[PDB]
């Protein structure tokens, strides 16, 4: 299996699915390093988070438990087709990169927080992580290059 | 600045 990867089984239907454990990606197929990757991302911060504020409140106070749920819904309606990841980091991320769609460029090893990085490399091209947790709080990764 | 080191 592809960097990261095991196999595990779902606990609600028995059926084997596989798990990454750098970028928190699930999935039930079995799975199919680059020198730069370009990423978008939708940030979603916590009373924790390094710099608790964003353009979209001045004072994060929501906790890390309740960031996490809003990450895991933002992930369903993405997998669903519901919404578009485009259309929810816009909406959603705490983070200016919101106002591009959550892009944040190409970018090569020794740039971002080292989870970030790590589930970034390990994504392949197209691939959306799972939540992925930095001092910044809990992202979700699109690699799109 | 977020997300960099």
């Amino acid at each position: 299996l592809p960097p990261g990867w095991e196999k595990a089984m779902s606990r609600s239907s028995g059926r084997v699915y596989y798990f990454n454990h750098i970028t928190n990606a699930s999935q039930w197929e079995r799975p199919s390093e680059p020198a730069r990757v370009r990423c978008s991302h939708l940030l979603v911060k916590h009373s924790q988070s390094r710099r608790p504020s964003s353009w979209r409140q001045e004072k994060i106070t929501r906790t890390k438990e309740e960031a996490l749920e809003l990450i895991n819904g933002y992930i369903q309606k993405i997998k669903s087709g519901e919404e578009d990841f485009e259309s929810l980091a816009s909406q959603f991320s705490d983070c200016s990169s919101a106002k591009a769609r959550g892009d944040l460029g190409a970018f090569s090893r020794g740039q971002m927080q080292k989870p970030f990085e790590d589930a970034s490399f390990a994504l392949r091209t197209g691939e959306m992580s799972g939540p992925v947790f930095t001092d910044s709080g809990i992202h979700i990764i699109l690699r799109t290059e | 600045f977020t997300x960099a080191q």
